[PDB]
């Protein structure tokens, strides 16, 4: 009846799946070689029983804070408290978090968060993984991947939705392959693994990193989460238990198409079927590349970001970590400059 | 930028391909306009004349940046990104995983 | 300083009326170079292919404008950046580039195009003449010119087979010389044909294509401007011929058929019969020199001919070799003619025409440097035929500036040299005994 797989997905660089939300500046504090995000509900409970509410009302309805009133450790510093424990948690300072210094002006006004469900506990839904595997089995299917992806029958080219049949239709047999892959969610994996890498570009064109202000949370390397992918029919059980060699394949193709027109020392290496899960990994990991090439360009032209060629890389920074594979050590990126291909993972899916 | 300066050649590569000779010109939401409308939206400070234009591009793949120089306590020339720098980089973190089913 | 900066092709015409595109190599430090492509063929099993827009509407499908864009949006993209004096390496990054054997994705006029600008750029850069840079401190030898003066077969409506005819004046004593007398007994001809009430209008190359009565009429008219001019015929001035034998040759009766051009009172012949009236006419007259003498797939008879009358008489291949590596070391192998006709837009970029020169030069073949239909004002070939001391030229008649400039830029070649500059000649025919 139901064929049920479990994908075992072990993430070779950091991961970001975001909800929208970010931390301001005056949500956390920097110190003792660690963030601390404190709980605002908290924070404010005990600062009323330590009458400072007024002015910490002065210090976040303020509008245009000029260079240190936009710091919540100049408010703890100001008003002299030395309480730091309003629930919340800590990210370990990585070092490689930010360009120029996490003190001074600029530093970090944003950090983007992770999604996190009701406990305040992150995990990754089902949906993402969902769409990843989906992109994987329709880039690499010569019915799917095709000229009809396109509806130029508009103002502008789109993706053909209705090329992979859905939904009810009158007086005809269900024919719905996607409900039939039902990609559970992962359990929350706790706080601990988690960073504050910024983004990278770094471009064929000028062979050089350029930093950006996009400074997000994502998974730590090296970590292990569990999917279960339910499977009811035998053609989505046919391309479940081909995500592998079909994960090869989209690689394969991502990499004689993209990758390969930069220097081998920033491409990772893989160790199990390659994915690319959450934001920040680029937009040919997203799309149907072949079909894309072209438009996708094109939608960029006449903005002051114009996409030349076929873009930059995306080249997060994150600690080295290197992994005792019963093979030798294999480090997990091969620069000195500790520059992980951001929204890499790698999965092994078995049929428990 | 004070530790890398504009390549000559990439300069020179710029100055006769004549690519600031094919400016474009983006408002303050970074949509192309044409000079005439740029102009208009400087003038009434709707749009910031400094980082409002690009300057088309170079072909050829050219480095756009060589390393910058200064002078020793020696009288020596070095370049700007070198020297004591630092010193932390521990040695790795070795994660075990000896379980692993690595993929041919 | 010697840094590609800038790589630039424009749209030009070439001397007949018909497109042909130019490259421009400017380097960081300044230097400067322009390369004009020859008009050549998009047609060829094993020869470099042209590009051609194919728009009836613009220049009657001739247009050059897709081999322009190829060099300004691929081409120079990857070039931008070399050095200038890294010819070799540009090259193979332009024939990697292209991906093709015949060079048809690009085009060989693109990338004959940047291959002459990045050439000139660099002896700019060096400050150095041409010839200089592409055949180092050794180039001294002044190629003896074969001038073309009479033609016939698809250039003339005249009972003549053979394509063309030309003078060697290979008895001078320096090239400056060589260029007077051909250009006296140019003008001789052209008082001879005016006193026999025949047409003085020239065609590409520069020469006459008169209604003579046939072959030896047009030869006999060759050697009276000879005498005329005041030179011996067989001492001085010499007679070549380019049969161009593949246009009249049925390919299916393995039959040279000279009814094509000399009406139905010719004779039909085979290749024994062919051999025997090329060796009859290299005994009547003073010719050192035949092109074409067979079909360019007609081996054996191309062998038999090498061994009849290869030991007097230079042969050229033009159709038999194409400026073609592969069938000029099969040609060698099988001892199938003494020398090759050097094309360099039929090859693509000057790599390769070195290379084939080379070898032909260490065949014991001579290489004869060669004009196209449709020329320039550029004039490489010249540069390149002192470059390799080939001792050999072939670039027309005495009478258009497509031909004069390539002339001109040997007389200059020549007075640069000053004392060292030699004229050979004969002795520049060393594929021939003694
Ligand atoms: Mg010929």
């Amino acid at each position: 009846d139901y064929r049920t797989f479990k994908l075992s997905l072990l993430t070779l660089a950091p991961i970001h799946i975001g909800n929208g939300e970010k931390y301001t500046s005056r949500e956390f504090i920097y110190e003792n070689k660690k963030f601390y995000f404190p709980d605002m509900g908290k924070f404010y409970n005990k600062m009323v029983e330590k009458r400072l509410a007024e002015k910490f009302e002065a210090f976040l309805i303020q509008t245009r804070p000029n260079a240190r009133n936009n710091r919540l450790i100049s408010f703890l510093n100001d008003n002299r408290i030395a309480e730091r424990s309003f629930g919340g948690y800590s990210i370990s300072e990585t070092g490689l978090e930010s360009d120029r210094n996490p003190n001074s002006a600029g530093a970090i006004n944003e950090v983007n968060k992770f999604i996190r469900d009701a406990f305040g506990n992150p995990y990754i839904p089902g949906s993402s993984l969902k769409g990843a595997i989906r992109t994987i089995l329709m880039n690499t299917t010569p019915k799917w991947n095709n000229e009809n992806a396109v509806n130029d029958f508009g103002r502008f080219p789109k993706e053909n939705k209705n090329l992979i049949p859905w939904g009810p239709k009158k007086g005809k047999e269900y024919d719905d392959l996607f409900n039939a892959i039902r990609v559970s969610d992962s359990k929350p994996f706790d706080n601990k693994r988690l960073i504050l890498v910024q983004k990278w570009d770094y471009s064929a064109k000028t062979n050089k990193a350029k930093p950006l202000p996009l400074y997000r949370e994502s998974i730590s390397p090296l970590t292990k989460i569990e999917f279960e992918i339910t499977t009811t029919t035998d053609e989505a059980g046919r391309l479940i238990e081909e995500l592998g060699k079909r994960a090869q394949a989209f690689y394969k193709d991502y990499k004689a198409f993209f990758l390969s027109e930069f220097p081998d020392d920033k491409i990772q290496a893989n160790l199990q079927y390659p994915i690319y899960l959450g934001a920040g990994s680029g937009a040919w990991t997203k799309t149907l590349f072949k079909q894309a090439d072209g438009i996708l360009q094109r939608r960029y032209s006449r903005m002051k970001t114009k996409m030349v060629k076929k873009g930059v890389l995306k080249l997060t920074k994150a600690p080295l970590k290197i992994v005792k594979i019963p093979s030798g050590n294999h480090s997990l990126i091969k620069n000195h400059e500790s520059f992980y291909e951001m929204g890499k993972a790698n999965f092994m899916i078995k049929e428990i | 930028m004070k530790n890398f300066k504009i390549s000559s050649t990439y300069r020179a590569a710029r100055k006769q391909q004549k690519t600031a000779n094919r400016k474009s010109f983006y408002n303050d939401e970074g949509y192309m306009i044409s000079p005439s409308e740029w102009a208009d939206g400087v003038i009434k400070g709707l749009i910031n004349p400094k980082n409002s234009w690009s300057n088309d591009h170079v072909k050829g793949y050219l480095p756009r940046v060589s390393p910058r120089s200064h002078w020793t306590k020696n009288g020596y020339r070095e370049y700007l990104g070198i020297g004591k720098s630092r010193d932390i980089p521990e040695k790795e973190p070795e994660v075990i995983e000896m379980m692993d089913l690595e993929l041919v | 300083m010697s840094i590609i900066t800038d790589v630039y092709a424009r749209e030009v015409l070439d001397s007949r009326g018909n497109p042909t595109l130019e490259v421009e190599v400017y380097t960081e430090s300044g230097a400067f170079g322009r390369g004009m492509v020859p008009s050549g063929a998009s047609t060829g099993e094993h020869e470099a292919v042209e590009l051609r827009d194919g728009d009836k509407a613009r220049y009657g499908g001739l247009g050059t404008q897709k081999a322009v864009d190829n060099v300004n949006n691929v081409i120079a993209e990857h070039i931008i950046g070399f050095d200038v004096r890294d010819q070799q390496g540009i090259d193979r990054a332009m024939i990697a580039l292209d991906g093709t054997p015949n060079k048809g994705k690009l085009g060989a006029n693109a990338i004959l195009g940047v291959s002459i600008a990045v050439a000139r750029a660099a002896a700019d850069y060096l400050e150095v003449p041409l010839y200089s840079y592409l055949g180092g401190f050794n180039t001294k030898v002044l190629p003896t010119p074969m001038m073309n003066i009479i033609n016939g077969g698809s250039h003339s409506d005249a009972p003549i087979a053979f394509q063309e005819f030309m003078i060697v004046p290979a008895g001078a004593p320096t090239f400056k010389e060589a260029l007077r007398w051909g250009a006296e007994i140019f003008h001789a001809l052209k008082k001879i044909l005016k006193e026999r009430g025949l047409e003085t209008a020239v065609g590409d190359e520069g020469g006459f294509a008169p209604r003579f009565n046939g072959t030896e009429d047009g030869v006999e008219t060759i050697i009276k401007a000879i005498e005329a001019a005041g030179y011996v015929p067989g001492k001085d001035v010499f007679i070549g011929l380019d049969c161009a034998s593949s246009e009249f040759y049925d390919a299916e009766h393995k039959v040279y058929g000279y009814t094509k051009f000399e009406g139905e009172g010719a004779a039909v012949r085979t290749a024994a019969e062919q051999i025997d009236y090329l060796e009859e006419l290299v005994n009547k007259y003073p010719i050192i020199t035949i092109e074409d003498g067979m079909d360019e797939n007609d081996w054996d008879g191309w062998k038999a001919l090498t061994e009849r009358l290869g030991g007097k008489v230079q042969l050229v291949g033009d159709d038999f070799f194409v400026t073609n590596t592969a069938y000029l070391e099969k040609g060698i192998a099988e001892h199938a003619a003494n020398s090759i006709l050097i094309k360099v837009n039929q090859i693509g970029t000057l790599t390769e025409t070195f290379d084939a020169i080379e070898m032909a030069k260490e065949a014991g073949y001579t290489a004869v440097v060669s004009h196209r239909s449709g020329e320039t004002e550029d004039s490489t070939i010249a540069d390149i035929a002192v470059a390799t001391n080939a001792g050999q030229i072939k670039t027309g008649s005495l009478s258009r500036t497509d031909r004069i400039a390539k002339y001109n830029q040997l007389l200059r070649i020549e007075d640069q040299l000053g004392e060292v500059a030699e004229y050979r000649g004969l002795k520049s025919f060393y594929n021939l005994k003694k």
